[PDB]
DNA sequence: ATTTTTTTTTTTT
């Protein structure tokens, strides 16, 4: 072509001469950074491209493919002219103006494009080709066409192996590959235009852009719109069988569950100088859920379920446990509606599911090839590495769904038996549920396992609780109609975007371990209660009555970064247990009051 | 070729333009500097101001062009254009009416033909 | 002959054969040479080599053979059948016929997440963990056909002119080539498979893998559950450019020069008289029966006089068959029962290492596997686990908390070993010398146990076929409740207790003990002496005969060995009344 | 004809 005369010159005029930000533009050093990183993914921003030459926007999308090749060749001609040294061992990137799902259209094919999506379940990784070698049947001399050739034929009887070989042979060797894995698309439930058709489309990536995706997770892409190579061409039915394919140039994160702040750095000190002491059971707690009045119990409650998961392997036994577990029995009429929102934004891992009617039966392993229509789906347990399953109306789920969950709490894992493949799934996760009772809406101080009927081997694995019987208290209700109006009159501590720094650091640094500090007290909570709290509602003491306490009293102190412990914050957490445990037993209940008000 | 190859009765492989070339071979070409469309598809059941004895609101099938696309939702009333046209089938099941072909006579797998109906449109008024 | 480069003969011309005769130094043992001569001790028909003698010889061939290796190796086949066949006879008096062999190569490993076109047709060292693979079917190289009667000379391990023609004019084109396989040759295959590493992000990703090709001698060598180092070849199988939107293709490799890992102390599984002195001159001590009551719990207290009853358990009784039919229940079992918190999980978990067993319970083997595979849709089975227990025994919890389907095969094994199938129209009537330890968290503990019989709501049968049922409790004993309250902080903390029981007189040494047993349970046909106590208390007699093999004696008496009786009085008080 | 699924009936203490 002619105009490419100018382009290469114009590229080389900026990749090592055009500079912003007070010299030494990165591109002069980016090349060598990636070179010493063995990485090969030079990146650009269209902003700086536009700062150089805004003519770089409209001779481009007559064919955006030529822009990238013309850039790749400047790369090669810059790499080895300067670094012929490492020439015995490219593609580029761009990453800035958004377009939307279902706005790419008939007209947005094969041009400058910038586009978004979300991940789900898809296939594995595989290789592709670039190069034409086939010949050797008559003479089969070395001929060597001069390109790696994508979809190219000549097929003569004359070709330089004594210009022969009209018949044909094939090679299985000296053959370039390039790995590749397929996607599945999804679209966000935040940016909903009210229940329109659910997004899933053919979209593509490549060798280097590979082995990074994860289900129900998101990544912003540059992307450019094309179609399948041949969508069902024959004189045929009353429609063509057409789909359309997108392909990835640069993949740019939408989630960032890790560190999120790139080049906030000004407010970061307020976390560890205000969420570090034992007063933070009031500072970090005043902002615990300041939405509506009732039940400050749950504010203290839910604050510490969010917090942990750990190895700390005891002596040579096994892995013991690293999970959280909550459940409540309420009544719609309770203010229990918002059951999963905010600290799952705090959560680096989690995935939602409302109740039966829409509860997961996936919660089934084969292995296939891919012809048309080959897929399988099941449980999210790899996902939720210290994440949570966010649910209401749990009591209806399937016993065998509970099997995995009991095993997750028991051996930190699930155990398939008698299948084709016997692959596994490790359980480092957390759970939330919101069921309803039997026989009504709540049964009193009478027993709790039958206040709402779960089964024997299942609930023993569960940890947290909060329960609401609720009689009247008037001043707060008048306050609440005042709250009705003034909250419907929005006529129109720890910083809010940094509290997550606490899940980063608090659980991270201080992970105390201890001898028996006074824990023969728990020998009493064993034995005395085996003789004191005897027959009212009074079985429930186990190793998990304290192992759960390791789970969460430690969280309560880990809030503080103590690193060494006496009984103080431990039993302040057991002040939840003086409050949580009391709830399950007959109105001859104050055996706990007597037996713990010193532990209060 | 800026011709009209958009049919269901279509063939990518064609014979020649100027010279004599093959009759099965083909190129593939400028799907990039060209003119296209967009559409959708539905089903629709019989109306309720019209309701006869015996019979039921059967389902009937349409594609419609683009500027009408996704401007709808369940539960409306209309005065569409009902311009019914047929299927240009690819294969048929229980279409055992005449089985034949436009085949020349003799002197010194084949195809069949049995279709079914549809509908089509051009204009809407939700009422 | 193309004598410029890529020369087609050099190897067999003189070079590699003679380098091999240069593999020839003093001590008169420096040889890769009489290796086969010690293969001809049996006719193994193969040989081992390195890739770091050619480096010790030159720096010219190592970058050369990598291009055409699978050519070099049949060049080496040729080298051998030319060389050793010289050595089949000094002077003209020996050769029946030649034959064929294989060569084994082997240094430093690689991984799988880095290998593509860049390193194609290149020989590599990597490692994973095997999964499963096929049997061995068939292959050959050559034969011939009626049509031309020429050997079916093939390079690689298309389809042709008729040549049943020259009978005057007549031709017969369009390929009438009818293979005559009785003229043929023959090779092996397995077609293997493995999975990549467990440390290189198999969690957030999915594990990729490789497909393989075995040749002659290397099958019947490797079963999955193993960890290996291998060399191969980076090749594929298809040809090219709605599958493959442009050109996609599939991965595999070959077999060359496997070298496995045999990691240390696992493998008395697949692959002295001083130790017999250790066996017996320790056995002379009459201090083993109750001595080891602090042994099987090398970290726990309790079960002491019940560890007294394990001493008879594994040693077994006697299958003293008769001139008439029976093969009665020499095997013996146990039952235990109680609530969680007593560490009865870890009691079975730690017991796994202490002869052959498995420890899973409920909804997660079972019965047979009468299903299919991929390979020309066969139907072939996996058996039961009386299969996997025929001298091996098991320790298994949660009878009650398991599917009610696989419970006809409990009475069909514990009572008689009366096993049978009818899935397809037949009774595979396999049998086995199995027994079991049982555990449970069954209904209501010692408040239930001492009093009458209501534990399982389907059968009273479970008290009949077994004898030693000693209760698991979390008894309150305040003097020990605090101890067990602080018997759980040393366990909870500090990761110290690997071999704390090693110093004990003779209540440790897993290997020697397992071997103690697995000699002992193969001594003779021991017996006893002349010497509600009903018929299944008595049918304990197995324990009577046991103390012959516990003292490692032939004989024993009733009431010295009613030690078992006095231990059973632990159980009988549960269900006397 | 089989693979990946889902309900609507078939018949209930
Ligand atoms: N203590 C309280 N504080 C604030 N609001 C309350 C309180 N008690 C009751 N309410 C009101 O009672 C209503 C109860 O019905 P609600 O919408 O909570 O059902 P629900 O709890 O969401 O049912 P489910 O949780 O099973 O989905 C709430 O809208 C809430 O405004
Ligand atoms: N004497 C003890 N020594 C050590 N750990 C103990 C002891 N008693 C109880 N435990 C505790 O019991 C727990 C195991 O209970 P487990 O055996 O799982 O009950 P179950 O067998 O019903 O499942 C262990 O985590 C361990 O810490």
């Amino acid at each position: 072509l002619g105009p490419r005369t100018e382009i290469a010159n114009r590229f080389q005029s900026f990749l090592r001469t055009f500079v912003d930000e007070r010299g030494a533009y990165t591109y002069r050093d980016r090349i060598r950074r990636m070179c010493e990183q063995n990485m090969s993914s030079f990146v650009v921003s269209y902003t700086d491209l536009a700062n150089k030459e805004h003519v770089l926007a409209y001779f481009l999308p007559e064919a955006p493919f030529q822009m990238l090749e013309i850039f790749d060749k400047v790369a090669k001609d810059m790499v080895l002219s300067i670094f012929p040294t490492y020439e015995r061992v490219i593609h580029v990137r761009i990453s800035p103006l958004i377009e939307e799902l279902r706005t790419f259209r008939k007209l947005h094919l094969n041009q400058l494009v910038r586009t978004l999506g979300v991940v789900t379940a898809t296939t594995g990784v595989l290789p592709q080709l670039s190069v034409i070698k086939y010949d050797c049947v008559k003479c089969g001399y070395v001929l060597g066409p001069f390109v790696q050739s994508q979809n190219t034929e000549i097929k003569p009887g004359s070709c330089p192996e004594c210009q022969s070989t009209g018949p044909f042979s094939i090679n299985m060797e000296q053959t370039l590959y390039r790995n590749y894995q397929k996607i599945t698309l999804q679209e966000s439930p935040g940016r909903i235009p009210a229940g329109r058709i659910p997004r899933s489309k053919d979209v593509i990536l490549l060798a280097d852009l590979c082995d990074q995706c994860k289900p129900g997770d998101e990544l912003e892409v540059t992307g450019i719109y094309t179609n399948n190579y041949d969508g069902s061409l024959n004189t045929d039915q009353g429609f063509p069988v057409f789909a359309t394919v997108i392909i990835a140039n640069h993949v740019v994160v939408k989630d960032s569950k890790q560190v999120v702040q790139s080049l906030t750095d000004e407010d970061i000190a307020t976390i560890q100088k205000l969420s570090k002491d034992p007063r933070i059971v009031e500072r970090v707690v005043a902002s615990m859920a300041p939405s509506i009045y009732g039940h400050d119990y749950i504010k203290r409650a839910l604050a510490l379920a969010l917090f942990g998961g750990e190895s700390k392997n005891p002596g040579e036994k096994h892995k013991v446990r690293g999970d959280i577990n909550l459940l409540i029995c309420g009544d719609p009429g309770t203010a229990k509606s918002q059951f999963l929102k905010y600290t799952e934004k705090v959560a680096p891992r989690a995935v939602f599911t409302t109740g039966q009617g829409a509860s997961a039966v996936g919660l089934y392993v084969r292995r296939n090839p891919v012809s048309r229509e080959w897929t399988l789906e099941a449980g999210a347990l790899v996902l939720a590495d210290q994440g949570v399953c966010l649910i209401d109306e749990f009591d209806k789920m399937n016993d065998q769904d509970r099997t995995s969950i009991h095993e997750a709490m028991e051996q930190q894992s699930i155990s398939i038996s008698k299948a084709g493949i016997v692959t596994s799934l490790q359980a480092r996760c957390t759970v939330i549920a919101a069921a309803n009772p039997i026989g009504g809406r709540y049964d009193p101080s009478m027993t709790f396992s039958e206040n709402v009927n779960l089964s024997e081997p299942i609930l023993s694995r569960f940890d947290v609780l909060c329960v609401v019987k609720d009689e009247f208290d008037p001043m707060q209700d008048q306050q609440l109609a005042k709250f009705v109006v003034h909250s419907h009159m929005k006529h129109h501590e720890i910083p809010q975007d940094l509290l997550r720094q606490y899940i980063v650091y608090a659980k991270e640094n201080i992970r105390p371990k201890l001898t028996n500090i006074d824990e023969d007290k728990i020998a009493k909570m064993y034995a005395q209660l085996r003789q004191e709290s005897f027959a009212t509602g009074s079985l429930p003491i186990t190793v998990r009555h304290i192992e759960s306490v390791i789970r969460m009293s430690e969280a309560h102190a880990r809030m503080h970064l103590r690193e060494n412990v006496m009984e103080a914050d431990v039993s302040m957490a057991i002040r939840m247990m003086l409050e949580s445990f009391i709830e399950a037993q007959k109105f001859s209940v104050m055996k706990k009051m007597r037996s713990t008000f010193q532990k209060y | 070729i800026r011709n009209v190859e958009q049919q269901f009765k279509f063939t990518n492989p064609t014979i020649c333009r100027n010279p004599v070339c093959s009759n099965r071979k083909r190129f593939m070409l400028d799907v990039e500097k060209s003119l296209f469309l967009d559409f959708q598809k539905i089903r629709i059941q019989e109306t309720q101001a019209e309701l006869p004895r015996g019979c039921i609101p059967r389902a009937v099938e349409i594609i419609l062009r683009s500027e009408l696309v996704e401007t709808v939702q369940a539960g409306d009333r209309y005065d569409f254009t009902g311009t019914l046209i047929v299927v240009p089938d690819v294969s048929v099941l229980a279409g055992v009416g005449t089985r034949a072909e436009n085949s020349s006579r003799h002197k010194p797998g084949m195809r069949e033909l049995n279709y079914r109906m549809a509908f089509l449109a051009c204009s809407v008024q939700a009422t | 002959n193309q004598q410029d480069a890529q020369i087609n003969l050099q190897a067999v011309k003189k070079k590699y054969k003679e380098f091999i005769r240069t593999f020839n130094e003093e001590n008169f043992f420096y040889k890769y040479r009489d290796t086969l001569k010690r293969n001809y001790l049996n006719g193994r028909y193969f040989l081992e080599i390195e890739m770091e003698d050619l480096v010790g010889f030159d720096e010219t061939l190592a970058d050369k053979l990598n291009k055409q290796p699978t050519e070099h190796l049949e060049i080496f086949e040729e080298a051998a059948r030319e060389v050793a066949d010289e050595i089949t006879a000094p002077r003209p008096e020996h050769e029946e016929h030649m034959h064929d062999i294989q060569i084994l190569l082997s240094a430093n490993p690689t991984n799988i997440r880095q290998l593509k076109s860049d390193c194609v047709s290149k020989l590599v060292k990597i490692a994973g963990i095997i999964v499963a693979a096929s049997g061995i079917s068939a292959k050959a190289t050559r034969m011939s056909i009626q049509c031309l009667s020429c050997s079916t000379v093939i390079p690689n391990l298309y389809a042709l002119k008729c040549n049943t023609e020259q009978a005057g004019r007549p031709k017969c084109p369009l390929d009438p080539f009818f293979i005559m396989p009785d003229k043929c040759k023959c090779v092996d295959f397995q077609t293997l498979k493995l999975q990549e590493l467990p440390d290189f992000v198999p969690q957030g990703e999915i594990p990729r893998h490789l497909q393989l090709f075995c040749d002659r001698s290397l099958c019947e060598r490797v079963v999955p559950g193993n960890r290996v180092l291998i060399q191969g070849i980076y090749s594929i199988r298809k040809v090219g450019k709605e599958k493959a939107v442009v050109g996609v293709r599939a991965p595999y490799m070959r077999v060359v020069g496997i070298t496995v890992d045999s990691e240390g102390a696992g493998a008395i599984s697949r692959y002295t008289s001083d130790e017999e002195e250790h066996f017996r001159r320790m056995a002379a001590s009459g201090d083993i029966y109750e001595r080891l009551s602090q042994s099987l719990a090398p970290s726990i207290f309790g079960s002491r006089d019940i560890k007294k009853a394990i001493t008879c358990m594994l040693f077994g009784g006697s299958r003293k068959r008769l001139p008439d039919g029976l093969c009665r229940r020499g095997d013996i079992n146990v039952l235990l029962l109680g609530d969680p918190g007593t560490a009865k999980s870890q009691l079975l978990k730690f017991v796994e290492k202490v002869p052959i067993a498995v420890y899973t319970s409920g909804k997660g083997s079972s019965t047979a596997s009468v299903m299919k595979d991929p390979q020309t849709r066969n139907f072939v089975m996996e058996g039961g686990a009386m299969v996997l227990a025929d001298g091996g025994v098991v320790c298994i919890d949660e009878f009650d908390k398991m599917r009610e389907d696989d419970r006809v095969a409990i009475h069909e094994a514990m009572e008689q070993q009366t096993i049978s199938i009818a899935k397809a129209g037949i009774t595979t009537t396999l049998n086995s010398r199995c027994s079991v330890l049982a555990a449970a968290n069954s209904i209501f503990g010692r408040w239930d146990d001492t009093k009458g019989e209501e534990n399982i709501d389907f059968m009273p049968t479970i008290l009949s076929r077994f004898d030693m049922i000693f209760i698991v409790k979390d008894i309150h004993d305040e003097s020990r409740d605090i101890t067990l309250a602080k018997h759980i902080i040393n366990v909870h903390l500090s990761s110290n207790k690997s071999a704390p029981s090693e110093p004990a007189e003779g209540e440790i040494s897993l290997s020697t003990f397992k071997k103690y047993i697995h000699y002992c349970r193969t001594h003779c046909g021991p017996r006893l002496s002349e010497a509600p106590i009903t018929v299944r208390q008595l049918e304990v007699i197995r324990i009577s005969e046991s103390l012959a093999k516990i003292r490692l004696q032939p004989f024993a008496t009733d009431e010295h060995v009613n030690e078992a009786l006095r231990l059973f009085q632990v159980s009988t008080l549960d269900a006397a009344m």
